[PDB]
């Protein structure tokens, strides 16, 4: 009993597992060599037009920085009136950061309210190998919770990855979600068109336009990024060849 | 009465009034996501309210009930304040449509105001191994236990193998009707006093 061992030991069940031969590597290949160049762009979200990022997105990774990170905040009244849906491709996904307590609620609300169902709950399970309180909470909260919206309605790509991150408790004050996020999503396959809102200079990355108040530095062109995406390259996978 | 008791039944048609109250509920429903599932009505209109005052509900969930269980917990008069995620392994600590699962979800919902209850000793992380498909892991019994030690408890759509001390448990393959507490016993009595429990 793992449980009981952290009531004694204050070491979490998750410092437990361990481990955490079909070569999905061509597939990362086939990624690397679709991707597009980094792009990104820093502007102040709450007072900025999403309708001036186009084309419309495959895929919406959306990380608002909410104040149980740090222990601007967005809170979820900001974050749920965002117009989502107003950027999003007919058909596209939205992976949506929502931390441990109400965000597991109003997070669905907004997914709902964009246009999506959620159709995956992506874990991030935090280990404390080298280091062995919300008035709501039962339990001590060791987990974060980013939530697969679809929406709209294969391939020779299939599911290889499994709905849990597994890495250690970052250091207090370091914001970063697991990089791991971005393997998962590419590993789909859903289209080229890759939008990052909240990103920061440290997660810029190429295939992905990233959009955020901390940026030092701009390079977005409407017109050269939808360039990217021109005939005859407007329905790739993000993991064919080119 | 510390030791374990259930009650075969129809859990739609048990008149649960006759249970008292319990610092905590735990369901694994037979969501509609086959057996004896229940569709999504049946499940709103189940009688949790009546079964507590102040304390916690435990409720398992998978696919839509994901949404659908926070919907019930939410109308049954709960709010969910945490969520329990079973990490699921082999016997040498492995992990087992878009994504595999190598998980199982139990939301936490509080009722009222529960007081002498002990927060924060279990984190919100169980890892255990899997055994037969339908078995939630005993690991669940002791956070529990921890959390609200010596309370009255009540299980719902549990099989044989989940009847603990101090749980009384609910469901259909259970055999007979074994009551040890005096006060249930009277008002189950009176209840059913030929011993059925049908409409
Ligand atoms: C429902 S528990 C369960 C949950 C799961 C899913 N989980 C497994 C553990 C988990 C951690 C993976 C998480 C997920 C799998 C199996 C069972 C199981 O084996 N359960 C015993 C059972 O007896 C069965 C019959 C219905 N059942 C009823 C049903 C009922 N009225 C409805 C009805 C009756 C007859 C006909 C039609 C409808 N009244 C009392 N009990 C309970
Ligand atoms: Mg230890
Ligand atoms: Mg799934
Ligand atoms: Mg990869
Ligand atoms: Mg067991």
């Amino acid at each position: 009993d793992y449980c009981q061992h952290f009531v004694d030991t204050g070491h979490r069940p998750q410092n437990f597992i361990r481990d955490v031969r079909e070569l999905i590597r061509l597939k990362d290949e086939l990624i690397a060599k679709s991707n597009t160049p980094p792009m990104y762009l820093q502007a102040d979200i709450e007072a900025f037009d999403i309708r001036e990022l186009t084309p419309k997105f495959d895929v919406i990774l959306l990380e608002p920085p909410l104040e149980e990170y740090y222990r601007k905040c967005w809170t979820w009244d900001d974050i749920m009136k965002l117009e989502i849906d107003e950027i999003a491709a007919p058909r596209s996904f939205i992976f949506l950061w929502c931390g441990s307590g109400e965000g597991l609620d109003l997070g669905r609300v907004c997914l709902r309210k964009w246009g999506y169902r959620r159709c995956e709950d992506i874990c991030w399970i935090k280990t404390n190998k080298n280091n062995p309180l919300d008035p709501k909470a039962v339990f001590q909260r060791t987990k974060e919770h980013c939530l697969m919206g679809i929406k709209g309605t294969d391939f020779i790509h299939a599911n290889v990855d499994i709905d849990l991150i597994i890495t250690e408790e970052p250091e207090i004050g370091n914001i970063e979600k697991p990089v791991e996020i971005f393997h998962i999503i590419e590993h789909f396959c859903l289209g080229r068109r890759r939008l990052h809102l909240f990103g920061r200079d440290s997660t810029i990355r190429p295939g992905w336009l990233t959009v955020g108040p901390t940026l030092t530095n701009s390079n977005y062109n409407a017109e050269t990024y939808a360039s990217y995406f021109s005939a005859p390259n407007s329905y790739l996978t993000g993991c064919t060849e080119e | 009465l510390f030791p374990p008791q259930w009650i075969c039944c129809d859990i739609r048609y048990l008149d649960v009034s006759i249970l008292g109250k319990f610092a905590v509920v735990m369901a694994d429903p037979p969501w509609d996501i086959p057996y004896g599932t229940l569709t999504d009505d049946e499940m709103r209109r189940l009688n949790i309210p009546v079964l507590q005052d102040d304390g916690f509900l435990f409720l398992w969930v998978t696919g839509r009930a994901m949404e659908l269980g926070r919907e019930c917990l939410n109308l049954w008069g709960y709010e969910r304040v945490d969520e329990i995620i079973w990490v699921k392994t082999n016997q040498l600590q492995r992990i087992i449509h878009w994504l595999n699962h190598g998980k199982e979800h139990c939301l936490v919902g509080v009722k009222g105001n529960p007081q002498g209850f002990n927060q924060g000793l279990d984190c919100d992380v169980i890892v255990a191994e899997v055994r037969s498909t339908s078995h939630k892991p005993d690991e669940i019994y002791g956070m529990i236990e921890r959390l609200s030690p010596g309370t009255r408890k009540i299980e719902l759509f549990g099989r044989p193998h989940n009847v603990q001390p101090n749980w009384i448990t609910l469901g259909n393959q259970l055999d007979g009707i074994h009551l040890l507490d005096p006060d249930v016993v009277a008002r189950f009595k009176q209840r059913y006093p030929d011993g059925i429990i049908s409409k």
